[PDB]
């Protein structure tokens, strides 16, 4: 139905040599994927709804001039977004970075009722509003 | 899934063929690019760099990837042949100003935090 | 010296492939430790592990022996042969 | 079952009866803007930003506290709902002072974000605003009460979570002020969390006060090591420097809270630190030097002495990877005195069984327990997050908590059985009435802390508690799967060490004194130079050299828990990973890399070279210490009970007193805490009185 | 300025300076911050 | 024109106190990221900058910082006559910015007085 | 106030002063360490404490729109002087 | 009027463009996958890659379509989707003045047939994509690198590629030439954490799962 001289190719993609990443950056660097935990200073939620990948932090020395934050690894302030973790891990393997996986932690739904603020015998009765 | 579309080569044999005359062209090129570009490289130490770069991507086994390396080397060949490239870019493969990098774990520990 | 210094057992939690060793330490372990109180029989139980046994003797050499589907008497023997060889 | 169908602006969802409206909306993904309702706190319906329009309903209802009913399409985006939000925020944002450039909440203010999303773009407030005088409530929380919105989150946190009911409201009307009336001293172990519950910059972090606008700091996840709880945290680092530590949500370890000790401990990293190797000069002073001669000296006199003459005492904040590396390095010379500061009775099963030294029922398991026995511990300071869990289960699940030992105040109304350890065996006998409770409780609970084990007769206490657990276990009241034995630790890197087979305590060194003692993070000072024989090569690794470092021959600087990428273990056995936030200062490297390089220089090279290989080797040692963020099911308790049960070691009559008895000593525990200055500031705040640490919060 | 007196204030310079670049009165950049993580001072008492 | 964008400078209040409260808005605004601030609770308390440096060689002279400033602390003076000889001479410091604001001050005050109504 | 370092360098208002060894002082030889004398720490202290008699006082920093955003400080605490966070003028009740 | 700030809404152009979208969808059902018109009256056609030449020709040649101007040609790398790269063709009509957009998808390796013949302006644009995203184009007349420096590597606009690149160049007297060196910044790019954690537009909310 889509005849274009199709060929079964079982082994996974090795686009590594195509990407141009240097050997030690494609080998030594370890990237982890995760859902970023929300800033506890905020109650907003729509920042833990994506799968972001980031790389291990490297040396950060202070230059002699003003004590700036000169670094050497270019892939330090590089974070990639992904809808589902499967896409992220596929990208990681096909690129060739050693990857680490953390499962999407989500808040457990707790039973909440205002009638618990008052009680006849339960300890849950509040003492101030 | 497993089924995919080729670029030119059908099987490892024909891509293996394409890298063959790519190395052909690089061999016949190296001496007269040394002559034309006034290279400080020598002929033998010109050829072995080509050989080592060809051996660098030894692990590749996907066909389409092999067509990609061969066409990129083709672009490299055009860039070199008609003097669009410059002598500095030709030297770029040879790492002169780049200081030698240690390999053993002990030297890595001595230098600084790095895997 | 070469006598064994600690004996480590890695048994799966529930999978039947590690069932036998689980029975072993269930009944044939308390008196085993009573026999050699000095000797560290470590049981680093975990999940989805093939039942495996490490034996560290001295100078940092370790011996590997699997216990895949080993019966209680069989794991008893595969411990006794190692323990008897106090060297 | 009972799931009732409820629409939200159209599409319908299945909702448990009794669920609030806002939770029903969250089931789909759209979120009510709120300021008064926190998911793990009581509801108050106070901010009135939770107002939303019910379809065919005259007046808007508050989604924070509204039991949803049949049908009830929640018109989240209705025009009336938008108007209600607009008006409620206009009221909220009238007396709010013009401090956004000067307030640390700037950029992550919540109020600012709601104004951006659901709010006006112009102010019609033509009158003067209201100003409230500041009330100082510590050197730990900056207080600008003119910015407050009276969302009452701080008060409810003080009442339920912390339990210290001192934070309240005063007055009425627009002049209502939330504070402490009296210039009181809010110094609970969970006070710092109020910084993260206050939506506005009314309460902030004094140590971090205006150090970085939070839109710059990169956030890196890691694990707290100040406590054996191993609370998940996030290090906020800008420009290669640690600014602050925030709690991460886990729901099994720390909810979303951390102790003040965990929170305000970064300043210890900036104080006294070890960066360059040092060796004793001709006069006996540690002078700075290159690495080469340091590893050369270590290699030479490690090569000279073999056998038991070489030792190593792992400290409290060490890493599991360097634990494995050091144990393997010391094994190649057959040295088998791998000791650690915290002592665990090795009589009987000892470290051989995971059930012996573990919070077997996990932290979450305490949320369904019925009765809990505390064997002479101070969990308010031994493990603040664990005590917070106990408090929440006491509040909601009417837990009946009792303890034996020191009469330390523990937020809730603990049932003080006594102080004498003799009561313990009476509980085993059953003559004590509390025994019946353990029989009657369907999920009974006994936990004995590591500090109470430290004492002098730890074997007797452990045997008595194990006998109690066995006595109640034979009863059918406890289910087959419900664990009973529980051991709570304090040192973060203890269980992991005990998992690796390190001999607990330091008694092995005292038995036959060594010569090449390898102090690895050891800072308790249990073993001093006097105990050791003459000419001992005390080698102190680590970061915060304050006790071990003065008594040393060669100093090997190490990496702190925010600089390495190693793993730790909580008191329940779950093995978590700490990622690298900032590079180690100066020339100090990681703790396992230095050990492996030392071994390679000395000749007995270890096989592993990068982090993945050392993790694989540690997997070879123990297969639970690689499996991350999941409690490895620990069992085989009964055979451990029948294993010890041989010695008597009659219990001393000394009352159980945990080393930490009052909030003043909760702060000054580890090397990191001692290095910190804010720790000293809060310690002196607690010691003398209220009027000693007032830091101006307006600027 | 004779007809429009600039508003005088204490912190204004009383002497204009041309660009001092080149001459040894030029400006040199330098970190205007305090120190980062501070070193641990070794003890002075003998080893024993 | 009074709107001319030139050398950056840090002004100060009539009392002599520097206007910068280190809100770091200008740092979050500069498209070239030429601005760097480190803040601190001062001895008096007012949150002034321990470090405030503008990399003039990175700066593209847009005037975004001044319009971002909520206290009109950072501004761009009318001076354009600061062609230097060394690259380090261009990299300004907090003290250099304060000196710029103390040298070109009547200029900046007069220009702001003639332009604040437009902006 | 500006004070000299033990080496001789002029300390800054932030407290920066290169130490004895401190190899990064060759930058200042044949040049000068540019320091501003008009210290903001002390140039705000000598300003008089305003004695305006009301409970809550507005402050824009002078100059109206040219000043800082209008903040309402509270002249309530009898034991200290209220001050605007932006400018720094100390406001106090006229001894009640 | 009542809405002086909100942009004017032109529904007539919207309906007319939707009619032409149904037209073009019916004409070429072989390659067309999904046609939709945006709120601001801009129609986009999502076609299968094999239709790069046919559909464009139908848009370039048909009497009732009459699009002969290649406004621009662009790729938009997005690593999430299975075929990361998506190519956008922008066409403008003269007889029936309007802007149409056709969008196709390809991964790093699967080649996408080169238009060139349909629009000889595409050529240089075409090269850019190959030199900027790695998307090789089948039988393109000269697919040499166009924009980046000589002997370059990678394809910079790929979202995985770092902002600062990998290697700079500078004078070296030891070899008396400009040399390429691995990256070592004097001051690292500070990556600010924007995008506040509060939902902005309820209309475009992603459905749950
Ligand atoms: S807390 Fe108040 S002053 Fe601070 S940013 Fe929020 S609204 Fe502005
Ligand atoms: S002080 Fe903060 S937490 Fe307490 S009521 Fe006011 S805004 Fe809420
Ligand atoms: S004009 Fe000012 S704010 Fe804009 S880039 Fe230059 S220094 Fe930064
Ligand atoms: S915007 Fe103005 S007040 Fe804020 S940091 Fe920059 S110069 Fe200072
Ligand atoms: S949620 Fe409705 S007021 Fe707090
Ligand atoms: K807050
Ligand atoms: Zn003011």
């Amino acid at each position: 139905t889509q005849d274009t001289q199709l060929i079964a190719v079982d082994e996974k993609l090795d686009i590594t040599t195509l990407t141009g990443v240097p050997e030690e950056h494609i080998k030594t660097r370890k990237v982890r994927i995760f859902v970023p935990a929300r800033n506890n200073m905020q109650s907003g939620v729509n920042n833990t709804k994506k799968w972001k990948m980031e790389f291990d932090t490297r040396e950060r020395w202070e230059n002699p001039l003003m004590g700036w934050s000169s670094t050497a690894d270019p892939l330090s302030n590089l974070v990639l977004t992904f809808s589902t973790k499967e896409d992220a891990v596929a990208f990681a393997e096909k690129n060739g970075w050693s990857f680490d996986v953390e499962e999407r932690k989500v808040p457990k739904p707790k039973s909440k009722s205002y009638g618990a603020n008052f009680s006849w015998n339960k300890r849950t009765r509040v003492s101030t509003k | 899934g497993t089924s995919v579309k080729p670029i030119f080569s059908r099987d490892m044999n024909e891509a293996k063929r394409r890298v063959r005359e790519l190395y052909r062209a690089w061999y016949r090129e190296v001496p007269n690019t040394v002559h034309l570009f006034q290279l400080d490289i020598s002929v033998k130490q010109g050829r072995d760099k080509v050989r080592e770069m060809f051996m660098k991507n030894a692990h590749v086994t996907d066909p389409r990837v092999v067509d990609l390396l061969v066409i990129k080397g083709k672009m490299e060949l055009e860039e070199t042949i008609n003097v669009w490239k410059q002598r500095t870019h030709i030297m770029r493969f040879f790492h002169e100003t780049e200081a030698p990098r240690p390999t053993d774990f002990l030297s890595k520990f001595y230098v600084g935090h790095d895997p | 010296k070469l006598g064994l210094r600690e004996i480590r057992i890695h048994l799966c939690q529930r999978s039947p492939g590690s069932q036998g060793v689980r029975d072993f330490i269930e009944k044939r372990y308390v008196e085993l430790k009573k026999a050699n109180p000095d000797l560290p029989i470590l049981i680093r139980e975990c999940s989805d592990v093939q039942p495996k046994l490490w034996a560290r003797y001295a100078f940092g050499q370790e011996k590997n022996v699997s216990l895949n589907n080993f019966s209680a008497d069989q794991v008893t023997r595969t411990l006794e042969n190692v323990l008897s060889g106090k060297a | 079952s009972n799931l009732i169908e409820v629409f939200v602006d159209g599409q319908s969802v299945m909702v448990e009866p009794g669920t609030t409206v806002l939770q029903a909306c969250e089931k789909v993904g759209m979120q009510i803007p709120r300021f008064c309702y926190h998911e793990r706190l009581s509801v108050a319906g106070n901010c009135r930003m939770c107002l939303v329009e019910i379809e065919k309903a005259p007046k808007v209802v508050a989604a924070c506290a509204m039991p949803v009913m049949k049908g009830w399409n929640i018109l989240t985006n209705s025009e009336k709902s938008k108007k209600a939000r607009e008006g409620v925020m206009e009221f909220l944002l009238a007396n709010h002072p013009l401090d956004c450039p000067i307030c640390d909440q700037g950029g992550e203010c919540d109020l600012q974000d709601q104004s951006m999303m659901f709010g006006s773009d112009r102010s019609r407030f033509l009158e003067g605003k209201r100003a409230v005088e500041d009330k100082n409530i510590g050197p730990l929380v900056k207080t600008i009460m003119t910015r407050c919105i009276q969302c009452t989150r701080c008060i409810r946190f003080a009442s339920e979570i912390a339990g210290v009911d001192d934070l309240g409201t005063t007055g009425r009307g627009n002049d209502m002020q939330v504070g402490t009336y009296i210039e009181k001293m809010f110094m609970s172990e969970l006070s710092g969390n109020i910084i993260d519950i206050c939506p506005v910059g009314a309460l902030t972090s004094k140590p971090y006060a205006f150090t970085a606008r939070p839109w710059e700091t990169r956030k890196t996840e890691s694990i707290d090591v100040m406590d054996a709880v191993g609370s998940n945290i996030v290090v906020s680092t800008r420009t290669g420097e640690v600014m602050r530590i925030l709690p991460r949500m886990h729901e099994d370890i720390n909810e979303e809270w951390i102790s003040d000790k965990t929170r305000f401990a970064y300043d210890g990293l900036k104080r006294q630190r070890l960066t360059q190797p040092m060796i004793r000069n001709e006069k006996g002073l540690l002078t700075y030097t290159t690495w080469e001669d340091a590893l050369s000296r270590v290699a030479g006199m490690l090569q000279s002495f073999q056998g038991n003459d070489v030792a190593a005492i792992a400290g409290g904040l060490v890493d599991a990877e360097a634990l494995v590396a050091l144990k393997d390095l010391l094994n190649r010379v057959d040295s088998d005195s791998l000791c650690t500061e915290e002592v665990f009775p090795t009589a009987g099963a000892g470290t051989d069984l995971r059930s012996n030294y573990l919070l077997n029922t996990t932290i979450a398991g305490v949320e369904e327990a019925d009765v809990i026995l505390l064997v002479g511990t101070n969990p308010r300071f031994e493990a603040p997050l664990f005590n917070a869990r106990i408090r929440k289960s006491w509040l909601h699940n009417d837990l009946k908590v009792a303890l034996i030992g020191s009469p330390v105040d523990l937020t809730y109304r603990y049932d003080h059985l006594g102080d004498s350890p003799k009561i313990l065996q009476d509980i085993a006998s059953g003559n004590h009435p509390f025994s019946q409770i353990l029989k009657e409780a369907k999920k009974p609970m006994v936990v004995l802390g590591s500090s109470a084990l430290q004492r002098s007769d730890g074997t007797a206490i452990l045997a008595a508690v194990s006998n109690i657990a066995q006595n109640i276990r034979l009863s059918s009241g406890v289910t087959g799967d419900w664990k009973v034995m529980n051991i709570l630790h304090r040192i973060a890197s203890q269980v992991a060490a005990l998992d690796l087979g390190y001999k607990p305590g330091v008694e092995a060194i005292r038995k036959n004194p060594p010569k090449v003692l390898f102090l690895l993070g050891a800072d308790g000072g249990c073993i001093t130079r006097q105990d050791l024989p003459k000419d001992c090569f005390i080698i102190y690794q680590g970061h915060h050299g304050d006790v071990g470092a003065p008594m040393a021959d060669v100093i090997l600087p190490g990496a702190a828990y925010t600089e390495k990428s190693a793993t730790y273990v909580n008191t329940e056995g779950r093995a978590q990973q700490t990622k690298v936030a900032v590079t180690p200062p100066g020339l100090a490297r990681e703790d396992w890399k230095i050990i492996r390089a030392l071994s390679e220089i000395a000749g007995m090279t270890l096989p592993y070279d990068t982090l993945d290989q050392v993790r694989s080797r540690l997997e070879e040692v123990s297969p639970n210490l690689v499996r991350y963020d999941d409690v490895e099911g620990a069992n085989y308790f009964q055979q451990a009970n029948e294993l010890s049960k041989l010695v008597n070691q009659q219990l001393l009559a000394d009352p159980l007193v945990p080393p930490q008895l009052t909030i003043k000593d909760f702060y000054m525990t580890d090397s990191i805490s001692r290095a910190s200055q804010t720790m000293a500031k809060c310690v002196k705040a607690v010691t003398e009185g209220i009027q000693a640490v007032e830091e101006p919060s307006i600027c | 300025p004779t007809t429009k007196p600039p508003t005088a204030r204490k912190y204004i310079w009383t002497n204009h300076k041309f660009n001092v670049s080149g001459t040894p009165q030029q400006y040199v950049p330098y970190s205007t911050t305090r120190k980062k993580i501070q070193e641990w001072v070794p003890p002075s008492t003998p080893y024993k | 024109s009074p709107r001319f964008r030139g050398e950056h400078a840090l002004r100060r209040y009539p009392s002599g106190e520097e206007r910068c409260i280190a809100c770091k808005l200008c740092e979050a605004v500069c498209p070239a990221q030429a601005i760097t601030i480190e803040a601190e609770p001062r001895a008096d308390g007012s949150r002034r900058t321990t470090r405030y440096d503008i990399d003039m060689t990175k700066c593209i002279y847009c005037g975004f910082c001044q319009e971002a400033c909520p206290v009109d602390a950072i501004v761009e003076g009318p001076n354009f006559e600061f062609s230097t000889e060394t690259h380090e001479e261009l990299l300004y410091n907090k003290e250099k910015l304060l000196n710029n604001g103390d040298k070109w001050e009547a200029e900046i005050a007069a220009n702001i007085q003639a332009d604040y109504l437009y902006r | 106030g500006v004070r000299t370092s033990p080496t001789g360098e002029k300390v800054t208002h932030t407290g920066q002063a290169y130490d004895d060894g401190d190899y990064r002082r060759v930058r200042f030889s044949d040049r000068q360490k540019e320091v501003n004398e008009n210290f903001a720490i002390d140039l705000i202290a000598e300003q008089p404490v305003s004695e305006v008699g009301s409970r809550v006082i507005s402050c824009d920093g002078g100059g109206g729109a040219l000043g800082h955003p209008r903040v309402y400080i509270n002249l309530d605490k009898e034991t200290k002087t209220g001050t605007c966070g932006y400018c720094g003028l100390q406001f106090r009740q006229p001894h009640h | 009027d009542t809405r002086p700030t909100i942009r004017p809404r032109n529904d007539v152009v919207h309906k007319q463009l939707s009619a032409f979208g149904q037209y073009v969808a019916e004409i070429l059902p072989k390659y067309v996958q999904q046609v939709q018109v945006s709120c601001f009256n801009e129609l986009e056609i999502f076609i299968h890659p094999d239709g790069v030449i046919p559909v464009l020709t139908f848009l370039r040649d048909h009497t009732n379509a009459q699009f002969k101007s290649l406004a621009d040609l662009t790729a938009v790398d997005v690593p999430t989707r299975q075929n990361r790269f998506e190519i956008v063709y922008n066409l403008l009509s003269l007889r029936f003045n309007s802007q149409i957009r056709v969008k196709t998808y390809t991964d790093e390796l699967t080649p996408i047939e080169s238009s060139v013949t349909v629009y000889k302006a595409a050529n240089w644009y075409e090269r850019e994509i190959w030199d900027m995203f790695g998307v090789f184009f089948a039988n393109h007349p000269d697919l040499r690198r166009i924009l980046t420096g000589y002997g370059f590597e990678g394809h910079p606009f790929r979202k995985d590629f770092p902002l600062s690149g990998y290697v700079e160049l500078r004078y070296d007297d030891e070899v008396k030439r400009v040399v390429a060196e691995p990256v070592e910044l004097a001051q690292e790019f500070r990556k600010f954490d924007l995008n506040s954690p509060w939902e902005a537009f309820p209309a475009y909310r992603q459905p749950p799962e």
